[PDB]
């Protein structure tokens, strides 16, 4: 009993997070060897320093001489805390619930047990955890409000919205200042449910607005709960009043867009051209200042005179304040209505500009010829974009916006370095802005310039992950340059040259290719991170009182994988993956390189969590279907042909390439889909590239020069 | 054009990969989650919008909206002041230097300082500004009206005076509409369209963009 003794000792010492000591004890206790549990607490003991090879050892140890499956409630725990710190969380949850099942009394195991499920998604396993817990400990509201909460992420949310009503009742009297915050909360959360429940019925809808009346006094988020009081208006055909509440929102927010659009449709205008002129200045009355009066008719005006003199009027007094950002401002009209209203900004500012004195109006002089610059950038006239971005750097040149805007028309023409250059030229102008030192990391990575990169950002001497993809692309561009390089490069005196470099450039290739591959796999393991990031927040957020916004979390991390950084990875990463399967009859990535299931390579690190968690109409099929394609499933790439179709019209020249490379088993793109399984589908193949050549005349320098490199190698 | 709304947790990776951090990403990853979802009514962000009418930057929301700016902000949580009045703090208010002009950084701040008093009762606000810019001096103690109380010396990690300043929070004089002029405003009550069918001859001058044929 002595051993149990010294045990126990050490187990107050972990928990008083003095591992040392505790290591002392049970060194002593192993010095003397069969003991499973100090063997368990030894394994958790050398995590927590940091040994962690040596605490796996340990951990498997314990479970091994754990035969009988049956190890004491302790040992149990102890696996379970270190099953949870290694992020084993199904084994983890085995262990906790090991430790219940052999008649633990610790009813905080079922709190563990409740985050660790709702972790993995378990969630009708954690409303068990959280019902037990709650009525252990039916005193804290944070119990209630994750019952409810577990509750309505079930599906039960009249369940949840009568626990919300029970702990209400609890707490009529006794409501704190303290608590006040979270009481406004769960209010509005029960407000939520009842919502939804509602759907569509006027009956329920209505009394939804009569508890959202009723809680109103006692709820804090005003801009929530006004909101929600207009949306159920709208789905009860009471339209004035949801107007009268739109107003209140743009009254509390007339920055924001979208209240001016819901006030429209309100009022039943939303196709009202002249009524909608009407409300806009009036509106323009209020809020003077604000950019939806003045922005909202640009996007509807169809009377030529009219429209230039309200353009006139919103761009105008920009340029006079000399805003960098006004070209940006009306760059939705450019893009959504370009034939009517670039001919009239056209020719407002090329007016406005003959009119300046560039020694008596020098900000509005430099400013305007800032615009033109995007205007003829935007329009594709390089020459005229050149001329006037010069006259305002000849004019002012330490504005460093001078240099973005020149670099950008560099970077269209195709010519990278330079590009990169004139940034950095822009970024000594002042070393400190964080800003333009990332945009000039960025732009040395798109011309490969990998060191000057690396440099520039070491200036701020951690990965970021922005900077880790686009460091995974300058890698796959150079792992092509080598590799043509090397095709290109396939008497006895000179025959000593090609040898050795032959035996150089294979190396570079293998060097690049690995590393393309080991960058971009770095990108799903910050997501995968992001996704664990809510373990602490199943429980915080409970404690907190912010329901509503731990729902929230919770649709992002079931979106994570869909994410645009991810998915730019995903794609990029799978040109590797593809080509390695087809071609195929660690600090470099060597080990990446040569796998045995590129497919499954990719499927595993890239390609099922993205699955899992993409809408369908957001799917990109043709990645669907190159992937089953080389999975030996053509089920699949019928499947996707078809949902292809069926979104895009059979007109698309890539629906006519894709059909055919099943079949056997002008349109650039549709073109270009046929080249990369030239060697399956038999075609011209030296009159496909001579067409996908013809067809790139039109296209600016930096395509047509993309496309003659990396995708028709 | 610029829109200015509420944060929420699906901007916060938009943040992240809007600046350079001196922490790591993913510890800034979950310092944002720890601000978004515990006051989840005190933050704003700027951003661009299209409406109506392929190398992915990591800045991009939507298509056609980037995050030019927010504003993200707190309650005192700090145990070791439990019993200090409700206050708030501005942990991070940042503007594209590109967006400057369009009074942006402006908005975001009265946004946050309003939500700050009406949804937390918060009683005052306090902050540091470097002693070098005077457009962050200008915007807090002229256009904000905070008080500048005292001038913290070294106040800053490399050795930069700073200037205290604090600002007492009072809803009625926090109301957004009291700074929409630099003065009509909506009574939330009458027609707004009520102008197009007014018949004396003043108004059919005035308002003749409105009459159609
Ligand atoms: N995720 C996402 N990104 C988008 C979207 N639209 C544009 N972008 C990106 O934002 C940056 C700005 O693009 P543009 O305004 O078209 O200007 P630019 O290409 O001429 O520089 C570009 O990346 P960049 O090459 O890094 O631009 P830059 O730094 O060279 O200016 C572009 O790819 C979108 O809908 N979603």
């Amino acid at each position: 009993k002595k051993e149990n003794d010294q045990f126990l000792e050490a187990l107050k010492l972990y928990e008083g997070k003095q591992y040392k000591k505790s290591l002392k004890l049970l060194d002593a206790i192993l010095k003397k060897g069969s003991h499973v549990d100090s063997l368990a607490l030894k394994g958790l003991d050398l995590y927590s320093v940091g040994e962690k090879d040596d605490a796996a050892s340990y951990v498997a140890n314990a479970i091994r001489k754990i035969e009988g499956a049956s190890a004491s409630p302790i040992c149990c725990h102890v696996l379970g805390i270190y099953m949870r710190n290694t992020k084993e969380y199904k084994e983890s949850i085995k262990w906790f619930t090991a430790a219940l099942n052999n008649g633990s009394t610790n009813k905080q195991i079922y709190r563990d047990l409740a985050t660790l499920q709702s972790q993995i998604g378990d969630f009708k396993n954690a409303l068990v955890s959280r019902k037990k817990y709650w009525e252990a400990f039916l005193g804290y509201r944070a119990n209630w409000t994750s019952l409810a909460v577990a509750q309505d992420v079930n599906g039960e949310r009249q369940q949840a919205i009568n626990t919300l009503s029970q702990f209400e009742k609890l707490a009529e009297g006794k409501i704190s200042d303290s608590e006040k915050y979270e009481h406004s909360e769960c209010l509005m959360y029960k407000n939520d449910i009842m919502y939804k429940a509602a759907s569509d019925n006027q009956d329920k809808l209505q009394n939804v607005l009569k508890h959202l009346n009723d809680i109103e006094p006692c709820v804090f988020d005003k801009f929530g709960l006004l909101e929600r009081k207009a949306t159920i208006y709208m789905k009860l055909g009471q339209l004035k009043d949801a107007s009268i509440v739109y107003r209140t929102l743009i009254k509390r927010n007339p920055d924001n867009f979208k209240y001016y659009k819901l006030l429209e449709v309100s009022l039943g205008i939303q196709g009202d051209n002249k009524l909608k002129k009407a409300l806009y200045g009036k509106l323009e009355q209020f809020y003077p200042r604000c950019e939806p009066p003045k922005f909202i008719p640009l996007t509807f005006l169809q009377d030529k005179e009219e429209l230039s003199k309200k353009l006139r009027e919103y761009v105008l007094p920009q340029l006079e304040r000399g805003v960098p950002a006004t070209f940006s401002n009306v760059k939705p009209l450019y893009q959504r209505r370009k034939s009517k209203v670039s001919p009239l900004l056209e020719k407002i500012v090329l007016d406005y500009l003959s009119g300046l004195d560039p020694t008596q109006d020098p900000i509005p002089f430099i400013w305007t010829n800032y615009y033109l610059s995007q205007h003829f950038l935007f329009l594709k006239d390089f020459p005229k974009a050149q001329e006037y971005i010069d006259a305002a750097l000849d004019h002012t040149p330490t504005l460093v916006e001078f240099y973005i805007l020149k670099a950008r028309i560099l970077k269209h023409l195709g010519l990278m370095d330079t590009a990169a250059g004139i940034l950095e030229e822009g970024r000594q102008l002042d070393l400190q802005d964080r800003f333009i030192n990332c945009k000039t990391v960025k732009y040395f990575l798109r011309a490969n310039n990998i060191d000057k990169a690396v440099e520039v950002a070491s200036l701020f001497t951690v990965e970021a992950s922005w900077f880790i993809v686009e460091q995974a692309e300058a890698y796959y561009r150079l792992y092509l340059d080598r590799k043509k390089k090397l095709d290109d490069l396939a008497e006895s005196d000179k025959s000593e040259q090609i040898a050795n470099d032959i035996k150089e450039n294979q190396w570079l290739v293998r060097k690049y290719k690995g590393l393309a591959l080991k960058r971009f796999n770095a990108i799903p393991k910050f997501y995968k991170q992001f996704e664990d990031d809510q373990l602490d927040f199943h429980s915080y957020c409970m404690r907190k009182g912010t329901p509503r916004a731990y729902l929230e979390m919770l649709e992002w991390g079931k979106a994570l994988y869909t994410k645009p950084m991810y998915v730019r990875a995903m794609k990029e990463a799978s040109k590797l993956y593809f080509q390695m399967h087809d071609d195929r009859l660690d600090v470099f990535g060597e080990k990446l390189i040569e796998t045995s299931t590129p497919m499954e390579d990719f499927a595993t690190e890239f390609y099922n969590n993205y699955s899992m968690q993409v809408r369908e109409d957001e799917r990109d099929y043709i990645l669907d279907f190159e992937f089953n394609y080389r999975i030996g499933k053509l089920a699949l790439c019928f499947a996707s042909l078809n949902k292809f179709a069926k979104r895009f019209g059979t007109t698309s020249g890539l629906f006519g390439s894709m059909a055919i490379v099943l079949l056997h088993a002008n349109d650039i793109n549709g073109l270009l889909f046929l080249y990369r399984y030239r060697d399956d589908v038999p075609i011209g193949s030296s009159n496909l590239k001579e067409m996908i050549i013809s067809s790139l005349s039109p296209l600016e320098p930096h395509s047509q020069n993309e496309i003659l490199q990396y995708y028709l190698y | 054009p610029i829109n200015i709304r509420r944060a929420t947790i699906n901007d916060i990776i938009c943040m992240q990969n809007a600046n350079l951090h001196n922490l790591p990403e993913n510890y800034m990853m979950k310092y944002y989650m720890y601000h978004i979802l515990s006051w989840p009514e005190a933050s704003f962000v700027a951003t661009t919008t299209t409406l109506d009418c392929i190398k992915l930057d990591p800045t991009y929301l939507a298509p056609g909206e980037k995050l030019v700016g927010y504003v993200l902000v707190k309650m005192n949580d700090d145990p070791d002041q439990q019993n200090e009045p409700p206050n708030g703090h501005i942990t991070s208010l940042s503007v594209m230097r590109t967006y400057r002009r369009m009074g942006i950084a402006e908005n975001l701040m009265r946004q946050a300082l309003f939500a700050l008093r009406e949804v937390h009762q918060a009683e005052y606000v306090s902050l540091h500004v470097r002693q070098s810019n005077r457009a962050a001096l200008h915007l807090y103690r002229d256009t904000l009206a905070f008080e500048v109380l005292s001038i913290e010396k070294s106040y800053y990690q490399d050795g930069e005076d700073a200037y205290a300043m604090k600002k007492v929070l009072k809803l009625e004089e926090l109301q957004i509409s009291n700074f929409t002029h630099r003065k009509l405003e909506d009574d939330l009550e009458s027609d707004l369209l009520e102008d197009i069918i007014k018949q004396g001859v003043n108004d059919i001058i005035v308002e003749q963009k409105l009459i159609s044929e």
